[PDB]
């Protein structure tokens, strides 16, 4: 199972951002204009337009699959293993071959 | 002793975070905001994660009896007694350390996490997740039984050691408020409060800077500045709802407190069925008491496999 | 492909690799608010889960139980097996007694 | 959702006065989407409700 | 009145047809119309990943 990371969003308002591409899995790196954020208890900076958002995000494996994992293997070639009892006279035995 | 594993959370804080709901449909900005439910494991037990701290004092101390929630710009201390976990039902909380709760709710739809703050009120966050745990086995049944198997479920262990799993830290960022800034009869006061308030003032030339005192400038409007406090002591949890601040994720490593282990795990063992024996074929009167497994696959060459899930008595052959 | 099996692809546990195709994509925030959304197709893994169909444990011919670990069929019933067989004479008894 | 309605209020002598009658409350979202709680990124459309005023 | 939007579909084209791997979270709506002439429509509640062509 995946786990989508998402860091927190530089919204680098009063300015302008621009897209850092990376190259994460499914790196996705998006820029936006015209945003007015409204951090709790007022406008999150003085200007009223001309701010930017760096919205990003990137797949990665979930922290534990270790443990919850499916391989995916692909088998070709059998290979046969048996345990085989034998009783002739008085042995009574049994071998792995 | 245990004061050891929160050496960490001694440069961590609670942080307000947005809500989408607080069991009344409104935007909250509550204290409380859950980040991402975490079920993983087989048993079946949240690890929910919300913006607050349990068993940390308000004064960085230790203390099981503790909730460390944001509130304005200073933390503050809530009774841990007044946790409340609920979905459709209600969890049963199984021990809390630093962000993370751990519950085994019952089925239901939506998740519920409040606690009580200072004020005697009810700060809580409600967010959809559709819960509906399912028993490792065959046997999709509901309680535990006493005589039964023991087949291994993992579950998250009540050990809060340190675990090779890590979530993401960087400082915070220049949280506005209006409050601070007051209008003084065509002067402007800016409360310092023991902060470093910031202003990039426009009323007048040269306005910008970081006070760190009771800075007074006056003539001025209260739609002529921009206020915000620049607390960089402590550490927040690089949530999506908080703009990050410009610095690149210094990337602080608390280390997520509760690990997943494999551990058995009980299951009944169901009525034996009633067979009934006939020509080249049998009549199995299955008689079970909570939705069980059949599967019955003819041995020979190229079967005729099956498998269905039993809800009620039933007469296959 | 997103979705089905294999969304997410490591080469191994441990390897870092992570081919994770899984159709992220991000949408500009609401006005207002600082929320980073995005609409990426769930699990592709947990989907292969509630529809991995009949094991082949419940569908194995000739009775062949099967185990995982090391995986293997047992029990398979097919087939003669040869055997090819050195006898010393003391296992052997005189005809006169 | 559910099957009954249920209004209890404590009277003087710290006793719990109820009445419960049958109501198949089942209220469904407007839209096409039959979802649980709000979400927080997603549209907005006009939906009746009663003003608390 | 708040309302999610469903994730969208993964599309898989085909020769005159296509398959849409439709990936609810909850009951939601799928109707096609053939916006040609005496149209073939369709409309169903979709609770669980559906493959429908």
């Amino acid at each position: 199972e995946y786990k989508t990371v998402v860091p927190s969003p530089y919204v680098k308002c009063c300015g302008a951002s621009e897209c850092s591409t990376k190259e994460k899995p499914d790196y996705q790196c998006k820029v936006y204009t015209g945003v007015y954020p409204f951090m709790w208890g007022g406008a999150y900076c003085f200007c009223d337009s001309e701010n930017t958002q760096l919205s990003e995000a990137y797949v990665d494996r979930s922290d534990v699959c270790r443990h919850d994992h499916a391989s995916a293997y692909k088998a070709h070639t059998a290979s046969l293993k048996a345990k085989v009892r034998v009783m002739y006279g008085n042995v009574n035995q049994t071998v792995d071959v | 002793s245990v004061s050891q594993h929160f050496n960490v959370y001694k440069a961590t804080r609670p942080y307000i975070a947005y809500c989408a709901d607080c069991g009344a449909g409104h935007s909250c900005h509550s204290p409380v905001a859950i980040e991402a439910v975490r079920s993983e494991a087989t048993d079946g037990m949240l690890k929910i994660q919300f913006s607050a701290q349990i068993g940390i004092d308000k004064s960085d101390n230790h203390d099981y009896t503790k909730i460390r929630y944001a509130d304005g710009h200073a933390i503050e201390n809530a009774v841990r007694s007044s946790l409340k976990v609920a979905t459709s039902g209600d969890c049963f909380v199984h021990g809390t350390m630093g962000h993370f709760i751990l519950a085994k709710c019952p089925p239901g739809e939506f998740l519920q996490v409040s606690i009580q703050d200072t004020r005697n009120a009810v700060r809580a966050c409600r967010i959809q997740y559709h819960h509906d745990p399912q028993p490792v086995g065959r046997e999709k049944f509901t309680i535990r039984p006493h005589y039964g198997k023991e087949i291994p479920c993992t579950t998250y262990q009540q050990t809060t050691a340190e675990t090779v799993e890590e979530i993401d830290m960087h400082m915070p960022p220049d949280t506005p408020d209006r409050t601070l800034l007051s209008q003084q009869s065509g002067n402007v006061k800016i409360t310092v409060g023991g902060k470093k308030v910031k202003y990039n003032c426009t009323c007048g030339t040269g306005n910008v800077g970081t006070t760190n005192s009771d800075m007074t400038i006056n003539t001025c409007l209260i739609e002529q500045c921009h206020v915000s406090v620049t607390d960089h002591k402590k550490w927040q949890f690089n949530s999506p709802f908080v703009p990050r601040a410009d610095e690149p994720a210094r990337k602080g490593k608390v280390h997520i407190p509760f690990p997943l282990d494999n551990i058995t795990c009980r299951v009944p063992m169901a009525r034996e069925p009633t067979v009934i024996h006939g020509k080249r074929e049998v009549t199995l009167h299955l008689h079970p008491d909570h939705p069980t497994l059949f599967s019955y696959r003819t041995l020979g060459e190229d079967p005729q496999y099956h498998e269905e899930w039993v809800t009620a008595a039933v007469e296959r052959t | 492909q997103p979705g089905r099996f294999g969304d997410i692809q490591s080469r191994t546990v441990e390897s870092n690799d992570l081919y994770a195709n899984t159709a992220l994509k991000l949408a500009r925030p609401s006005p207002g608010m600082v929320h980073v959304p995005y609409t990426q197709t769930p699990s592709g893994f947990k989907y292969w889960l509630k529809e991995k169909g009949t094991a082949l444990n419940t569908k194995a011919p000739f009775g062949c139980q099967i185990k995982t670990n090391p995986v293997r069929a047992m029990n398979c019933a097919v087939g003669n097996i040869p055997v090819s067989m050195n006898l010393p004479d003391s296992a052997f008894t005189r005809i006169v007694e």
